[PDB]
């Protein structure tokens, strides 16, 4: 703690002056224990307990104080809950240099992954999320000014919740003039889209459509007469055609982001005016609006968080302002509309929410974006496994110190002791929101607090509690309102993207791509690595947006929108789904959407360009090569669709039954990515269950606290060192070998987008972009579903490799390859001899496949007995070689040679 | 047989209100039987003739063999007060387990009062809690006191540890602990047996119900605000009070079995308050159409009663719960409760404005209450206590040398489970029709269950002669089948909880039986006579997966998508009636709660209606919207309403209307 940073004699001076005599006395010690290390003469040392005993009581003392100091810190800054003890010794530590700050903030803040400093990083000039966006503060904060590391976090806080405040007056002032007319020209709302962030941008918006809606409304109170209803709605279905023009072009990420965003947004605000308001409703406080969530601006309020109030039914929530960079914005379908209902109702009754519901119908989903919309800071608490009392009970004293929210992605996940305490916990919280909405006590005097930690803790008043459930424990049944997610509207979620991606036929294609998902998940067989979900659906659809702007690139580079998009989604579909497809289900997949998609068809890219030095290292690796329908087709398709999911992702998974093509595809893909882009291609195959985790990926000393790299991490660092120079080469770490949950902890982290490796010791690894982490396992069986969907995957059925190509590897080698120029003649006569018996329908095949009839003490396998059979035949041309050895004078003859290999083959057999 | 053919009141006594009252003499006896004897076959006339009355035959057996009134003391209110003088040592707690939903404390505070002397009553929530009770339970055992514990069920820990605490010797005799609690099975064993336990139960009716609700609300409430807060009070009382005890008829009403405990009541209690505060701003009594009717109705329908509501079918019965209940037509004097109660008779609103009126008229309330009240058919009453009557048979049964009767069932079992069917499968020719595929499923997945059936049932008849050693596996299998539960390794499709292995063993021969019908015809002609063929949903081990394959059969003919298919539903007298190229008939489906007539539904009294011939159409959408006068009524995979297969959409006869067609819990079953 005191020795690897620099800024800890400053804020612990008096403790670091008792730790230094500790120390001085210490040292004393060992070396007076070093001259003499026998354990009788170490004992009878003048008074080494007493010393021993007061340099205990006092490490104690200094700890306890040392605790104290980081209790303070964190009541300062309460945002310092959410990371760990050594996460703040870190912090506070290395306050001077906020390179080692920026590790921290992506698990304070919300989206704020950095800060934008000066050169000198001096001030504070502004906050930066994880996608790249910035937020430039208008007033800078100054560290010189405020030294102390809690105050100026603190100051950055606040000048972060007045920006966005300011950000979002200066917006509302352009969108009322957008909104307020027709014929919105593309360049001014792009350039609009561009200035402010895509928060800022959507809750304008949604800001913008509720004052217009709410003033027509107000106009509207005889009746239907004169109606300015229409005219929202045309203003919104004007708005729509302009986003989905824009969506068709090339945009930035970030813009593209921000139109999706906005086009889901207006989507919802259309079906909202259109029939919602529209059902001959002309009265500002009637429920058919009152339901709907309104959002009211009064700029002219000075403080920052009441300038926005959101507002659903009978509850009235005021924006809180945190920043949340760019995320996925969910679409509000029904099921969402009653969601927020719901869960707006029980905050407003100081109750808690409880979405109980089958798995991946977007329970979590929905709180997060519920708590997004009320700009708070949400938190999620996975509890498969990785859940712990020593994070969570700060997080709550956090969450309530701050007023951020807190959700349990399943809470029956837990443990029972574990379920039992954090339910004591989450009770006692929820007893304090409860007293915190007393009809005596409205007017909170007294600050309501309760007892976590075994102290006082505030409860602030904004705070939630979300328990996602799949039933809920008896002390939290009377506070927390239960809600059914049980069937997510794919049918309006897929409409909704697809219009989003530029789709001008989103209805009919979610129509077609909900159901055959369906049917893939009901005619399909059963697999583990089989994901037909919400969220593969989703991906397909983004994927098929990417498939169709690529088209649109390439037709404009040789309006457009005669694509035939039912195509492009087939094709997005297959791309996605069939590398993954065992052998059996592929012609039941083309079935399927021959049945949902009539008379459309896919045709795969051709990939001419590697598809010869796939036939060239095959060539010269004595492999077999065919394209499509002849023989070894499904081998080199594998291959191509390997080479695919390596372009789309790292951390690849190749899986098949022990005998198919899997080594040797991936040893072809590296030779032929070498020989066709120039790049060397170095893979380094890694058995994991061979070695323990600890030499797998390292270990920390117990008492000297020195960390030596496991064979993993040893490999990564060597990579990312560069002191070879093994970047600008392709480096594949393949961990050929079985799967379980156990070694593929620390990878987790590595395999999703974080391409992170963190270290017990504290070090932490970044994935360069040039190392692919492949799996090349058997079965899948011992897989956690986290792995699974963290990588891309490749099947190799066991019918990719037919026998006609082992025999013809067989044959090449033993024509090429010398058992050890006479020898080579010989294996190249014998091998002239045997080849009719290894043909399709030969002798070997039908001996083989009577063979599997039959009963064997173990299981047999055709790479078994093949082997065993190519290495006797090796061995009978062996026999002839000594043969011919023994007989200097009359070899032996073609006759006699013929004769004794039919023979032995037929011994062999 | 010939005794029930010669009788001619036989008939009329089928349909008496009470059979079990005379029971006519049928049995066959050579000499005149005891009292006892004639009970015992009453009782099993009694279980073969209206088996509802079961219950009551009982307790007329209880009555001719134990002596008469034997019950009567358990139908008087529980004196407790005799049994916490005597009969209960100071060393044993009194444990109070109350039902989900009631409170016990309302009764020891009574008797307390009435004995004058105090009760250190605490709550068992907060860990302080803990310590105040141990100081309690100290002083009051010191002293001669009493002492209270509330909701100990959420500390089995320390409920373990009170118990341990209890077990030494307690000096005063005048102590007397009570631990109310609810019945769950958290609560430790030991404390249990060591201490009298104390089952309170609230008391069955909507008016026990209302009266509960009523007095759990204080009157300050209620008389406040506009003076139609009373009226919208009573309203929502009347409707948690129908909610509720539609759940007692759990598969006919509710579908499973949901909370609507005390605190959705208080939920929507809050919501009432909140919208007629705002709506009203002045204590002046407001119009009746000026009530939030609308807000009401949506968050009672979408937050409140209908956030546990997960099935669309449930929601749709509690809305038309709401729409009929919550509208502004329940303030005028005209407005029926519930209507067709008794056959003409009606529950008539109430015409008051104050609580006091709506408490009186509450308190007259007939105790003659059908479950026609709820808007259930006056036959779930009499399913309800069949079930009740099988419930007690099975529980007997549980209460209740093995190796010879095993054997025997074994082989009874053998001889009625069909030996094998072969997979007849797999052609490469014709394999694009869908129908093919699936029964190329089904048929593969019933031999591999068939043969492990054959084999582990092989396997325990061995083993009943002791040809053969025994294992851990066939050690479960054989428990199970003792004990007369199902194997696990057995359930490889969707079966009704709580099956007995006759039952599966039964439904096994008929799916394979089945099975081996699909066989043949596949073998006779092909895939062609698998198009023609009336299976039955309740065989298929999945129904849904067929009507799946249904729906792409009938697309790949005449090459449609399966978007632009929509299932019409015909149900047509001849069991073999001809179809056309896009009808597959379906047997074995059962109507409850209705007859169909030439595709038209009419209410009936009588349950399960079979439909002879059901003849599934796949035509194309012609993207309309459908007439006022049709159903969308559920199908279900058994009578317990736990799984959806598809919806039906069937015309309603001119004179009925939907909603009754909706709380009547009207649905299709396939078995
Ligand atoms: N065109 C070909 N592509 C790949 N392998 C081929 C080809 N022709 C013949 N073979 C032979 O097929 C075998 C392929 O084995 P491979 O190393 O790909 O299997 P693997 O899945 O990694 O093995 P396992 O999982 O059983 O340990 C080798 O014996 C190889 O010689
Ligand atoms: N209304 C919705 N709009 C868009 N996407 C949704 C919606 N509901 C669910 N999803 C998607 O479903 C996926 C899984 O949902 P998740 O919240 O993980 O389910 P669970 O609550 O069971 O964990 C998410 O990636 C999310 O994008």
């Amino acid at each position: 703690i005191f020795t690897g940073s620099a800024d800890i004699k400053h804020l612990l001076p008096v403790e670091t002056q008792r730790f230094q005599s500790i120390s001085t006395e210490f040292l004393a010690l060992m070396k007076k224990v070093s001259k003499s290390p026998l354990v009788m003469d170490v004992l009878n040392i003048q008074g080494v307990q007493r010393s021993l005993e007061r340099l205990a009581d006092l490490l104690g003392k200094i700890q306890k104080a040392l605790g104290e100091y980081l209790e303070r810190e964190r009541s300062s800054f309460p945002r310092f809950y959410f990371v760990g003890d050594e996460d703040l010794l870190e912090i506070i530590g290395n306050s001077k240099n906020v390179a080692k700050l920026q590790k921290h903030f992506k698990k304070m803040f919300a989206g704020v992954s950095s800060i934008i400093l000066n050169e000198d990083n001096s001030v504070v000039l502004g906050i930066s999320s994880r996608e790249g966006e910035e937020v430039m503060f208008k007033t800078p904060v100054s560290i010189t000014e405020h030294p102390k590391i809690n105050e100026w976090l603190t100051l950055v806080e606040k000048e972060m919740r007045v920006t966005l405040a300011k950000l979002l007056a200066e917006s509302v002032t352009e969108v009322e003039i957008f909104g307020k007319a027709t014929s919105i020209d593309p360049n001014t709302y792009i350039t609009w889209i561009d200035k402010y962030q895509a928060q800022l941008v959507v809750l304008s918006a949604q800001i913008a459509w509720s004052e217009n809606v709410e003033t027509a409304l107000s106009s509207m109170g005889g009746g239907g007469d004169a109606a300015p209803l229409h005219s929202v709605l045309s203003n919104v279905e004007v708005t729509l055609n302009v986003l989905a023009d824009s969506v068709l072009m090339e945009q930035p990420p970030l813009r593209r982001r921000k139109l999706e965003h906005l086009i889901t947004e207006l989507v919802h605000q259309r079906d909202v005016t259109r029939s919602l308001i529209k059902s001959k409703i002309d009265n500002a406080k009637s429920f058919e609006w009152l339901s709907q969530m309104r959002f009211y601006f009064d700029p002219k309020q000075t403080d920052v968080l009441q300038q926005l109030s959101i507002q659903m039914a009978n509850a009235k929530f005021n924006y809180g302002f945190e920043y949340l960079g760019v995320q996925d914005k969910l679409v509000q379908t029904p099921l969402t509309d009653r969601c927020y209902l719901t869960m707006t109702q029980a905050l407003e009754a100081r109750l808690g929410g409880s979405p109980f519901g089958p798995a991946g119908t977007g329970k979590t989903e929905s709180v997060k974006a519920l708590g997004h919309q009320l700009g708070r800071f949400v938190l999620v608490f996975n509890c498969d496994e990785t859940f712990d009392f020593q994070a969570m009970g700060r997080i709550f004293v956090g969450l309530c110190q701050v007023g951020a929210w807190g959700c349990f992605d399943e809470f029956n996940r837990l443990e029972e002791r574990m379920l039992s305490a954090v339910s004591q916990q989450v009770q006692c919280i929820q007893e304090a929101l409860r007293e915190h909405s007393n009809p005596n006590y409205d007017k909170t005097s007294a600050p309501i607090t309760c007892e976590l930690l075994n102290k006082q803790v505030k409860v602030s008043p904004d705070m939630a509690i979300f328990i996602t459930m799949n039933n809920l424990p008896d002390n939290l049944k009377k506070l927390f309102r239960s809600l059914a997610m049980t069937k997510p509207d794919r049918q309006l979620i897929a409409q909704v993207m697809l219009y989003s991606q530029g789709f001008r036929t989103a209805e009919v294609l979610a129509n077609k791509i909900v159901p055959f998902f369906k049917l893939c998940d009901e005619q399909l067989s059963s697999q583990s690595h089989y994901d037909f979900g919400l969220r593969a659906l989703k991906s397909v659809l983004v994927s098929a947006g990417n498939v169709k702007r690529e088209r649109i690139q390439k037709i404009k580079r040789e309006i457009a929108e005669n694509l035939p998009e039912q195509e492009i989604l087939i094709q997005s579909v297959c791309e996605t789904m069939v590398p993954k497809l065992v052998a059996e289900d592929i012609p039941l997949l083309f079935s399927l959407l021959s049945d949902v998609f009539p008379g459309v068809q896919y045709h795969r890219g051709e990939m001419t360009a590697l598809r010869e030095e796939l036939k060239k290292v095959c060539q010269e690796m004595y492999l077999t090569y065919g394209d499509g329908e002849e023989v070894g087709g499904m081998w080199v398709e594998k291959v191509l669709q390997l080479y695919q999911i390596t372009q789309i992702n790292h951390g690849l998974m190749m899986v098949g039954p022990s005998g198919s093509g899997k080594s040797m595809a991936w040893r072809v893909l590296l030779k032929a990515l070498e020989r066709l882009e120039g790049v060397e291609g170095v893979a380094h195959i890694i058995d994991p269950k061979a070695i323990s985790k600890d030499h797998l990926y390292g270990t920390l000393d117990p008492n000297t606290r020195e960390w030596t790299d496991g064979l993993f991490t040893h490999v990564l660092r060597k990579i990312i060192d560069s002191v070879r120079g093994e970047l600008q080469k392709r480096q594949w770490i393949v961990f050929d070998g079985d799967v379980d949950p156990e070694w593929v902890e620390n990878l987790n982290s590595v395999l999703d987008d974080n391409k992170l490796l963190t270290l017990p010791n504290g070090e932490r690894l970044s994935l360069p972009p040039n190392v692919r982490i492949m799996f090349e396992v058997q079965d899948l069986k011992y897989a956690t579903l986290a792995t699974v969907s963290r990588c891309g995957m490749v099947w190799f059925s066991e019918d990719v490799l037919s026998t006609d190509m082992i025999f013809n590897n067989f044959l090449a080698r033993l024509r090429s390859i010398p058992l050890d120029s006479p020898m080579l003649q010989i294996q190249r006569d014998a091998a002239t001899i045997m080849q009719p018996y290894f043909t399709s329908n030969g002798l070997v095949t039908k001996a083989l496949e009577h063979a599997f009839q039959l009963e064997h003490i173990m299981d047999l396998t055709r790479l078994r007995c093949l082997g065993s059979l190519f290495s006797m035949l090796h061995q009978a041309c062996r026999n002839v070689a000594q043969y011919n050895a023994n007989h200097p004078d009359f070899p032996m003859q073609i006759e006699q040679l013929e004769r004794y290999i039919q023979r032995y083959l037929v011994y062999a057999i | 047989i010939a005794k029930v053919q010669a009788d001619e009141q036989f008939g009329i006594w089928l349909d008496s209100s009470s059979p079990e009252q005379t029971v006519p003499y049928l049995w066959s006896e050579e000499t005149p039987a005891t009292p006892i004897g004639q009970a015992i076959h009453r009782l099993l006339l009694i279980q073969a003739f209206r088996p509802d009355r079961l219950l009551a035959m009982a307790h007329m057996f209880v009555s001719t063999n134990l002596g008469e009134s034997f019950m009567s003391i358990m139908e008087q209110p529980l004196d407790l007060t005799h049994i916490v003088g005597t009969e209960v040592k100071p060393n044993t707690p009194v444990l109070m387990c109350s039902v989900p939903g009631y409170d016990a404390s309302g009764h020891v505070e009574d008797l307390a009062a009435e004995q004058n002397t105090q009760i250190t009553s605490i709550a068992i929530g907060s860990a302080e809690g803990f310590n105040q009770a141990d100081k309690a339970i100290n002083t009051a055992v010191k002293s001669g006191r009493w002492v209270m514990l509330k909701n100990v069920h959420l500390a089995p820990g320390w409920l373990m540890q009170l118990e341990k605490k209890l077990h030494s010797l307690q000096p005063h005799a005048c102590f007397r602990l009570f631990l109310t609690m609810e019945i769950n099975p958290k609560v430790p064993v030991n404390l249990l047996r060591a201490g009298r336990i104390f089952v309170f139960e609230p008391p069955p009716g909507v008016k026990a119900n209302m009266l509960r609700t009523f007095s759990s609300i204080p009157v300050s409430r209620i008389c406040k605000s506009p003076n139609e807060r009373a009226r919208l009070y009573f309203l929502l009382a009347w409707f948690h009070a129908i909610i509720q005890e539609r759940l007692r008829y759990a598969p006919l009403g509710w579908s499973k079995k949901y909370e609507f405990g005390e605190s959705d009541l208080r939920s929507a209690c809050d919501t009432v308050d909140t919208w007629l505060d705002d709506t009203a701003k002045g204590r002046q009594n407001i119009s009746p159409d000026k009530i939030p009717w609308s807000a009401l109705k949506t968050l009672m329908a979408q937050s409140i009663y209908g956030g546990r509501v997960d099935n669309e079918f449930d929601q749709r019965l509690l809305n038309t719960f709401l729409e009929r209940l919550f509208t502004t037509r329940s303030f005028d004097s005209e407005f029926k409760l519930a209507c067709k109660v008794d056959g003409h008779k009606d529950i008539q609103m109430p015409d008051g404005i104050r609580r006091e009126e709506f408490v009186q008229w509450v308190e007259l309330l007939p105790d003659t209450q059908t479950p026609s009240w709820l808007g259930l058919p006056n036959n779930a009453e009499r399913v309800l206590l069949t079930t009740q009557g099988v419930d007690m048979i099975s529980k007997m049964l549980k209460m209740q040398a093995w190796m010879r009767t095993l054997h025997t069932t074994a082989s009874n079992w053998l001889h009625l489970i069909p030996q094998t069917l072969s997979h007849l499968k797999r052609t490469v020719e014709n394999i694009k029709d869908p129908l093919f595929r699936f029964f190329e499923r089904e048929v593969k997945m019933g031999a591999k269950l068939l043969q492990d059936v054959r084999q582990d049932l092989a396997d325990v008849v061995q083993v009943c002669e002791g040809k053969k050693k025994q294992t851990n596996y066939l050690r479960t299998l054989i428990n199970e089948l003792v004990k007369g539960i199902l194997p696990r390794s057995w359930s490889h499709y969707t079966v009704p909880a709580g099956m007995t292995v006759i039952q599966w063993v039964s439904d096994f021969s008929e799916r394979i039986k089945q099975l081996q019908n699909i066989s043949l015809a596949a073998a006779s002609g092909g895939a062609k006579e698998l198009k023609n063929i009336h299976v039955c949903l309740g065989g298929l081990f999945v129904p849904e997966a067929y009507i799946t394959a249904t729906r792409q059969y009938v697309a790949q003919a005449n090459s449609w998508s399966l978007e632009e298919l929509c299932l019409e539903v015909n149900v047509t007298t001849s069991q073999g009636a001809t179809l056309d190229a896009c009808s597959f008939g379906v047997t074995g489906l059962k109507l409850q709660g209705a007859t169909c007539n030439n595709n038209k539904l009419s209410l009936s009294n009588a349950i399960s209606t079979a439909l002879p011939l059901t003849q599934l159409r796949w035509v194309k959408q012609t993207n309309t919207e459908k007439k006022a006068s049709v159903v969308t009524l559920p199908v279900y995979l058994n009578f317990t309403r736990a799984d959806l297969i598809f919806t039906v959409d069937f015309e309603i006869a001119t004179k009925e209307d939907p909603r009754s067609f909706y709380e009547r819990g009207v649905a299709v079953l396939c078995t």
